[PDB]
């Protein structure tokens, strides 16, 4: 009981660090404050600025799926 | 000379510390094993 | 490119002949390396089934020549890049 | 198709044209900056998107903002 | 329920049977075999292992568990390695926070991260020993904190 | 195909033999003289005037774009120059007032075909 | 012309330079604005046709860094010698070898660990040896610990003389390029000094040592009555009663009656029944045929005496038809270019490796090798292992000349681009072969999977059903059995005995056994056909599409390690030359993944396991390959959940040290997933979003803290993928044999 | 205002937004961003050199 429910908070605040990042950095990050602009599930923003691989409110989604499916397992 | 200074690098001084404190675990589990209380 | 597709039996003669003669005895073919090949299809060219993997001269030799027949066709192809 | 757009931030370092392997950007003298210059994007009916341009773009941040819009023949880049 | 370890049953029955089955290899060698002196000292290492498990509460698992509540029975069980631990750590976040509060105001500090300076980094790091009254002394005058650093679109 | 996409003839013009690589790849024999080049798509014409033009001179270089109608066009110089060099021709299209910072937000744009950014 | 120029004093030896990291690319001297320098620190720190296009400096670089690379595995050998002499138990090893498990490591006593070290017998405990050292040091003729010290003590001796030799040829003697374009003569002196007379001297080893040792360890002497390999040169006499053919000394073999020396040297071939091993007469007679054809393989390369080739005469004779100018250019392009040549030498040295491990199963070479069975594994799955990622190494870096080391000029209408030319016509039919071979491979597992779940195993591909009895490897592993009568007239036994007659069993245990191969071995030789078919797809189009594709026609300009294009054409993650290397990493461990597990389970149902009374059979799972390989449920079942039951309920035992490397090398496995799936532009500002808990408590570090570059943030993906996937076979797969063998 | 001069800016998509930085150059022929200011720390164009306008020129004491 106590190492997994340990285990399940772990997985619970991990998947609203995901959410509540890909949610509340939706809007704006500093890497690119331009996310407004190209809608919610736009690819990346190219290599530029170091590379920008999954940048967009739906890595949210993408990436908390991941745990969300973890956390229910 | 400048020995020293490559003696006072990021990974060198890691390894110079986290050798030493593995020791200090090591050195302080070979001393007192099986530590649960206090 | 090819220019020359001229003779392909003069391999039949330049690789069967080399290799009649020259039985070397205690091998498979007491005989040479296309005696025991020729005396070893006629046995089972008139729609014979048989012929199983313990058919020794039948597939041993079947590769063999062709292994050297190929190669002595080829080489005669490249008998026609001195042109 | 891809809309480029050119802000006002645009020094005119020319690494964009230099750096777009396209030649939807080009120079126009615009009397608003030191150089003189500022970028502009009329042949986007050519532009891939690659954003090799704002990896470029040593403004503040990306004078040259790039917008996936279309995707038409040329602007998908397929061979055939 | 946890009974006190000591008295549990399957606590012993765990050791007699890894006394007996550690020591089921020490017949294996002679009365002056180097292993077998090594398994006397672990056999040794046995009993004084489950002797020093005695104030511990073991359930009905025959294992030793915790209790973290801050009983004061149970405070050499969790609270005092808590204390000590938030010591130790805080003493490292301290010393940290101090180096980098040196090397942001020197000559070149990316060059200062690479090459730890030996002598002010060994000065930080005995320095911040008590970090409780020196780290809330440096808060009490506002400093530890800061205001007005760097944010995104709002 | 040729038949119904835009084949990218690149046309231009050397003073010695050389030797460059094809975007399709290896290497092309590069007639000195005069020699023109179809190609497939516009990043690999202008990767080819990358290619030849920063190693050395190949000016008066343009694709004429063939479309499959069957006539050209001419983008790479128009008015004759390079493009990074500043020509007063050019009419700049593609800008606004300011930074993205007076970009309108998308809650403003929504239910109505416009841009994040027209205003 | 052959002639030595050498630089000396090129570089002074001060630790200056050591206080700049980074000192080496300009590109890179700049500092650490960003934490991205800590990892292009370590992505440039051999990138030495990145350091200096001058390839003078770079050629003196490397060249003075293999001596490192051999100071390493000199250390790495002296330290086999030495955990072969203070802590094994070889010595007890040496009196019974098939009751005794090999045992080097001797851990150390802290809390709980010292229960690793397993009493395998000798007296004295400490944690197995796969390695199979032990063997190599039983045909070494190795008796003692004294020669285990002395020759570790030696191995620290020529670690001496490589991290001096290093340091003597960058510094203070360093030589020129024109001594490493000469390499007629590199070949002249590999081909015959270094291989020539290493299989010479090694067959004077085998001959001078092992024969007499390895026929009175055969004998069953005691390794005290043993007299030392020193006390056999002093006289022939203790040689001559056990080979009377050295009474005779060298005139036989100046007078060429080689006949005379049946004793020493003969082509036997087989096992030894005694020690399943090979004959060392045959292994020395073996060195001495490579003896003799290396030192005639040397003198093929014109160097000074204008006697023997060039390379670029005979590169131009081949000017075939279909190539039209034929050869021309590959002896600039591989005396020129370095990467090229990592590539050649990757291929064929990992390529090697597999071969080692193929020869190694089946011809045991070494004296009680077969008899302890994880020796017999691990020396298979390990060398198959390095044997893959080499040629991974052959697809970089033939990716890494294409794009950094090509010429057009030099390289025009030859062998080499003509393929270039038409590398869709490649590529195009390797997909085509891909595909086919998927269905045709793995389509036949889904088949029998089917089938046996939905009751009709009248349909399958077993042998009771619808069969695919391999009839090419059957029919020549029968030649293989007409071998030694035939063919081989001067041998006895066959090549093997994974091909011919009854099994050779040692201590009642099977060394080998013939393998038979029907239905179900044949599916997984096109497993293996197919998923080395699909590595070759993707290192092949890493090559051909190295330098300019037409997704993107310029890559070269891009660059080896470029993460991408952009989102344009669609998107293009993933798509350099190097992204075709992480991809044939993953698919390494794929096609080498099912190897071993072909390997590891076909040879512990149709090869290992005991012998009993009457010479009767008894294999470790019973035969059990052929009616469960065919599907998958009988794959995973039989095999990975059956074998798995000796790794799994390995605690408290000495087996528990592959019971934590199973599970934390799953862990490693699933922690690539991360790197695998994000990318930087989530951890930058997840990071950033960190930065402003540091900024309001001012722990804002002077190094910025960039999140990884793609290209990074993808190779610790594979770095992990391949470290946790190859340690848990690692784990499952020494605590399986262990376990029982 | 002039060279020199320790500068914090205003505006948010300003990378060193809400951060003090020095002052290189000013132009005074209405470019609309003249001020080139440089910081210490670095965006992820590796670049620490930008440039403002003077609404966003916040300096201190
Ligand atoms: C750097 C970490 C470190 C530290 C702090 C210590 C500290 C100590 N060691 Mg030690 N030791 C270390 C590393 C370290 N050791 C290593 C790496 C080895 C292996 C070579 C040893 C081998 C070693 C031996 C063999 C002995 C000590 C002993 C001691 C104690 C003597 C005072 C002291 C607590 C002595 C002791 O008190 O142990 C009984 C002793 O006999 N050490
Ligand atoms: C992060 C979680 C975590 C925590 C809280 C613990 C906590 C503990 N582990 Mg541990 N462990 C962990 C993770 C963790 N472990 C992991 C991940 C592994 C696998 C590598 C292990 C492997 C492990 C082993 C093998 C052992 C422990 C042991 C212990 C106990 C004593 C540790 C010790 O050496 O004290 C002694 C050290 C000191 C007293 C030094 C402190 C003195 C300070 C520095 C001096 C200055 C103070 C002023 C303690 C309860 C030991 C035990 O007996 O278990 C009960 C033990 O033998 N652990
Ligand atoms: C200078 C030392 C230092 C200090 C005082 C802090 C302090 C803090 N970090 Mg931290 N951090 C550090 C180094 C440091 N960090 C390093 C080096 C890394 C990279 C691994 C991180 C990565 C990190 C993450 C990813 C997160 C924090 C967070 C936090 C905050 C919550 C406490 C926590 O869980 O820490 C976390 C502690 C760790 C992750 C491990 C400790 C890091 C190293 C191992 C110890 C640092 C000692 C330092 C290297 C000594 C160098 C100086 C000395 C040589 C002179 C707290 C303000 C969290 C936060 O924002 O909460 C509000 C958070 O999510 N940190
Ligand atoms: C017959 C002479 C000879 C021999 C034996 C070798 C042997 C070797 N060369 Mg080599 N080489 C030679 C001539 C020779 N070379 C010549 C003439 C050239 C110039 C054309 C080169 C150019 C060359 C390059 C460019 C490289 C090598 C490398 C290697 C090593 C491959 C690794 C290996 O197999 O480890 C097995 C190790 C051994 C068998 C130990 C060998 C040590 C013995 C004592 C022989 C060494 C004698 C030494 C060369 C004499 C120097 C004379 C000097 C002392 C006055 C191997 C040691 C590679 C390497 O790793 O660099 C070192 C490498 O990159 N060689
Ligand atoms: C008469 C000398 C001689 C002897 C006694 C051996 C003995 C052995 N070799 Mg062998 N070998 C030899 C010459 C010899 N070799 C030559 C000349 C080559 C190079 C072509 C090889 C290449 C070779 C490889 C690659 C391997 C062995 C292996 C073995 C061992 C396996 C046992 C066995 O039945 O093999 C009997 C050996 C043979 C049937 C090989 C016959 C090779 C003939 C002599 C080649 C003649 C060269 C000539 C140019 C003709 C080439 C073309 C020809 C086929 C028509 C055994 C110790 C295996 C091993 O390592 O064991 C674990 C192994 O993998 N050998
Ligand atoms: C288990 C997961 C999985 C599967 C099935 C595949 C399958 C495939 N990969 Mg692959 N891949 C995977 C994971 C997987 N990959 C992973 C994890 C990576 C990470 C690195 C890659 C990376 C990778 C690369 C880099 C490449 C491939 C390629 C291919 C294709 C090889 C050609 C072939 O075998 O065709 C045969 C197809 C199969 C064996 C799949 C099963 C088909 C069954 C047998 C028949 C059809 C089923 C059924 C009847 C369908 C009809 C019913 C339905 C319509 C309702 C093949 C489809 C290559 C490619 O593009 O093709 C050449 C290629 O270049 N893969
Ligand atoms: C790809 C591998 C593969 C193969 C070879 C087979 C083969 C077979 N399956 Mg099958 N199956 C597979 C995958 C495969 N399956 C998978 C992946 C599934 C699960 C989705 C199933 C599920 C399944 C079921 C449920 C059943 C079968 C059954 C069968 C059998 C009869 C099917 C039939 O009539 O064939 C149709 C064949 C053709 C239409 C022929 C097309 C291919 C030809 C040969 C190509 C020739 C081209 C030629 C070479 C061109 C060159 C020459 C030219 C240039 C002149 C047959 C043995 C049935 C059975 O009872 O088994 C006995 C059955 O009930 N299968
Ligand atoms: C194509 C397959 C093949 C292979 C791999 C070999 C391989 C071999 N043969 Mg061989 N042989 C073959 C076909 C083959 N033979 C055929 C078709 C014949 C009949 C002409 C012979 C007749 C033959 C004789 C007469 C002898 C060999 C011998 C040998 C061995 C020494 C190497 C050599 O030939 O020189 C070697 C193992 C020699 C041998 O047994 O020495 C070990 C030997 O004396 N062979
Ligand atoms: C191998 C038989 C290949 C016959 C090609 C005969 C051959 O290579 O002749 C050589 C020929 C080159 O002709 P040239 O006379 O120019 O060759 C001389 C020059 O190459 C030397 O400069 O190459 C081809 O025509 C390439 C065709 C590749 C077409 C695909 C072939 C690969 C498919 C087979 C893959 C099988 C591998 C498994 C083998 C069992
Ligand atoms: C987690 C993750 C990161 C974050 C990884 C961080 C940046 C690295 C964490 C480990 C480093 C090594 C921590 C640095 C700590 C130093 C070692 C100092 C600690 C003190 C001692 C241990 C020496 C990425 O940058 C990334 C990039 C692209 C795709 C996926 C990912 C990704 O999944
Ligand atoms: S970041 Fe991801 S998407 Fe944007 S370019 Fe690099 S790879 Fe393609
Ligand atoms: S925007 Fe950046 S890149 Fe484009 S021109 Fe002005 S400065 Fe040069
Ligand atoms: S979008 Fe792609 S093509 Fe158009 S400019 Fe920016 S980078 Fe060059």
């Amino acid at each position: 009981d106590f190492l997994v429910h340990h285990a399940i908070a772990l997985g619970l605040h991990t998947t609203t660090l995901i959410l509540v990042k890909g949610a509340l950095d939706a809007r704006g990050s500093k890497l690119m404050p331009d996310k407004k602009d190209f809608g919610y599930s736009f690819p990346c923003d190219g290599p530029g600025r170091g590379g920008t691989c999954d940048i967009s409110a739906w890595d949210a989604f993408y990436l908390a799926m991941f745990w969300m499916l973890n956390t229910i397992g | 000379m400048n020995l020293k200074k490559y003696l006072s690098t990021a990974p060198v001084v890691a390894t110079l510390w986290l050798f030493l404190t593995a020791g200090i675990l090591i050195e302080l589990n070979r001393f007192f094993p099986d530590s649960l209380f206090y | 490119y090819p220019l020359n597709p001229a003779v392909i039996f003069i391999a039949l003669i330049g690789w069967s002949a080399v290799a009649a003669i020259p039985s070397n005895i205690p091998v498979l073919g007491g005989t040479g390396l296309t005696q025991a090949f020729l005396a070893s299809i006629q046995r089972l060219l008139a729609q014979y089934p048989t012929g199983p993997k313990l058919d020794d001269p039948f597939w041993f030799y079947l590769i063999v020549y062709h292994v050297g027949l190929f190669a002595l066709l080829i080489f005669g192809q490249i008998g026609y890049a001195g042109y | 198709a891809h809309t480029v757009k050119i802000y006002d931030n645009c020094i005119g370092c020319t690494q964009c044209v230099r750096a777009c392997p396209l030649d939807v950007l080009e120079m126009v003298p615009w009397d608003g900056c030191k150089a003189g210059q500022m970028a502009s994007a009329p042949r986007t009916e050519d532009c891939v998107g690659c954003k090799r341009c704002e990896t470029a773009c040593p403004t503040d941040f990306l004078s040259i903002r790039v917008y996936l819009g279309g995707e038409t023949t040329r602007s998908m880049g397929l061979a055939y | 329920v946890l009974t006190p370890c000591q008295q549990s049953e399957a606590f012993h029955k765990r050791e007699i049977n890894e006394v007996r089955t550690l020591e089921n290899r020490q017949a294996n060698y002679e009365a002056n075999s180097p292993s077998y002196l090594a398994l006397q000292s672990q056999i040794d290492q046995v009993h004084k292992r489950f002797d020093k498990y005695g104030t511990l509460l073991c359930g009905q698992d025959g294992l030793p568990h915790l209790i973290t509540d801050g009983d004061w029975r149970h405070a050499r069980e969790f609270t005092i390695p808590a204390l000590l631990f938030l010591y130790i750590t805080g003493w490292i976040g301290w010393v940290g926070r101090s180096y980098l509060k040196y090397t942001k105001e020197t000559k070149n500090p990316t060059e200062q991260e690479i090459i730890l300076d030996v002598p002010m980094a060994l000065k930080y790091m005995l320095s911040g020993f008590l970090w409780p009254l020196s780290a809330w002394q440096e808060y009490r005058s506002g400093q530890l904190l800061a205001k007005e650093d760097e944010i995104t679109v709002s | 195909c040729a038949e119904t996409e835009e084949k990218y003839a690149m046309t231009w013009s050397s003073d010695q033999q050389h030797i460059f690589e094809m975007p399709t790849g290896g290497a092309a024999v590069m007639n000195s003289g005069d020699n023109l080049l179809y190609l497939a798509r516009k990043e690999q014409a202008l990767a080819l005037a990358t290619q030849l033009r920063t190693q050395f001179k190949i000016q008066d270089y343009k694709i004429y774009r063939i479309f499959p109608s069957g006539e050209v066009q001419y983008l790479h110089p128009k008015d004759g120059v390079l493009p990074y060099q500043v020509n007063k021709g050019r009419e700049q299209v593609g800008r606004v007032k300011s930074t993205i910072g007076k970009n309108v937000n998308p809650a403003q744009v929504k239910f109505t075909s416009k841009a994040t950014y027209d205003r | 012309q052959v002639k030595v120029v050498v630089d000396r004093d090129v570089v002074p030896t001060s630790f200056e330079k050591w206080a700049k990291p980074g000192h080496f690319s300009r590109s890179l001297a700049k500092g650490p604005k960003t934490t991205t320098w800590i990892w292009n620190l370590h992505a440039d720190a051999h990138d030495f046709d990145s350091h200096t296009s001058s390839l003078e400096e770079v050629s003196r670089k490397i060249f003075s860094a293999h001596f490192g690379q051999l100071a390493i595995i000199f250390i790495w050998l002296s330290g086999m010698y030495f955990h072969g002499a203070r802590f094994s138990n070889y010595v007890a090893w040496l009196s019974n070898p098939t009751g005794i498990k090999p045992s080097a490591q001797v851990v150390w006593p802290i809390v709980g660990q010292q229960i690793l070290n397993a009493d395998v017998g000798g007296g004295m405990q400490g944690i197995q040896i796969t390695s199979g050292l032990f063997q190599l040091w039983r045909a070494s003729g190795i008796v003692n610990e004294l020669q285990l010290y002395v020759t570790a003590l030696g191995g620290l001796g020529m670690a001496g003389l490589m991290i001096f030799a290093g340091w003597f040829h960058y510094h203070k003697a360093a030589p020129k390029l024109e001594w490493f374009q000469n390499v007629e003569s590199m070949l002249n002196h590999h081909l015959a000094g270094l291989l020539g007379l290493g299989s010479l001297s090694w067959a004077g080893h085998q001959i001078h040592v092992s024969l007499p040792i390895n026929k009175l360890l055969d004998a069953g002497v005691a390794p005290s009555s043993i007299p030392l390999p020193h006390e056999f040169i002093l006289n022939r006499n203790l040689m001559a009663e056990l080979y009377p053919s050295f009474q005779q000394g060298l005139v036989p073999f100046f007078t060429l009656n080689w006949k005379q020396y049946s004793d020493i040297l003969t082509f036997k071939g087989g096992l030894s029944p005694v020690t399943g091993g090979l004959w060392l007469t045959d292994v020395a007679h073996h060195h001495l045929a490579i003896a003799v054809l290396f030192l005639v393989a040397g003198h093929m390369y014109r160097t000074n005496w204008g006697i023997g080739h060039s390379i670029k005469q005979i590169l131009e004779a081949h000017k075939g038809p279909l190539t039209g100018e034929g050869h021309k250019g590959l002896y600039e392009i591989l005396t020129t270019s370095w990467h090229a040549n990592l590539a050649i030498n990757l291929a064929m040295l990992g390529s090697l490796s597999i071969i080692v491990a193929h020869h190694m199963y089946a011809m045991p070479p070494y004296p009680y090798l077969a008899t302890d069975y994880p020796t017999q594994l691990s020396l298979f799955t390990h060398h198959m292992w390095i044997g893959g990622f080499c040629i991974v190494g052959a697809g970089a870096h033939a990716a890494i000349y294409m794009v950094r080391d090509y010429s057009p000029t030099v390289n025009f209408n030859n062998v080499l681009d003509r393929m270039i030319r038409h590398r869709d016509a490649i590529i195009s039919h390797l997909n085509w072969v891909c595909i086919f071979l998927g269905m045709h491979s793995f389509g036949l597992y889904i088949h029998n999977d089917t089938m046996r779940a939905l009751g009709r195993a009248q349909d399958m591909f077993s042998d009771t059903a619808i069969q695919l009895q391999p009839v090419f490897a059957q029919w020549i592993q029968q030649i293989h059995t007409l071998a030694p009568g035939n063919t081989a007239v001067n041998a006895l036994a066959t090549a093997s005995y994974a091909f011919g007659a009854d099994t050779v069993t040692v201590g009642s245990k099977i060394a080998m056994m013939p393998i038979k191969l029907g239905t179900a071995d044949f599916m997984v030789h096109h497993i293996h056909a197919f998923t080395i078919h699909v590595t070759t797809l993707i290192l092949l189009k890493g090559v051909l599409y190295a330098r300019n594709s037409r997704l993107i026609p310029d890559k070269a300009n891009l660059g080896f390690r470029f993460p991408c294009d952009g989102p344009g054409r669609g998107g293009t993650c993933q798509v350099s030359a190097w992204d075709h290397v992480f991809l044939g990493l993953f698919w390494m461990y794929n096609a080498l993944s099912i190897v071993i597990f072909h390997f590891s389970w076909k040879m512990q149902s149709d090869v290992w396991g005991t012998v009993t009374s009457n010479g009767a059979i008894s294999h470790i799972t019973g035969g059990n390959f052929a009616q469960s390989a065919i599907t998958i449920n009988g794959w995973l079942r039989d095999f990975l959940w059956a074998q798995a039951s000796q790794v799994i309920q390995s605690y408290g035992s000495s087996l528990s040290a592959y019971g934590l490397m199973f599970l934390g090398a799953h862990f490693v496995w699933a922690f690539s997933l991360m790197f695998l799936f994000s990318g930087r532009g989530y951890w930058q500002e997840l990071i950033e979003s960190i930065v402003w808990a540091h900024n309001k408590l001012k722990v804002a570090p002077a190094i910025a803290p960039r999140a990884l570059s793609i290209t990074q943030g993808r190779a610790v993906g594979v770095a992990h993928y391949l470290l946790g996937g190859i340690a848990t076979t690692w784990a499952f797969f020494l605590a399986r044999i262990i376990a029982v063998g | 205002i002039k060279k020199g001069s320790l500068v914090k800016i205003l505006r948010p998509e300003s990378f060193w937004y809400n951060e003090v930085g020095t002052v290189v150059n000013v132009e005074t022929s209405k470019v609309l961003y003249p001020v080139l200011v440089r910081f210490d720390k670095v965006n992820y164009s590796g670049l620490n050199s930008t440039n403002f306008s003077l609404d966003e020129l916040v300096e201190i004491k």
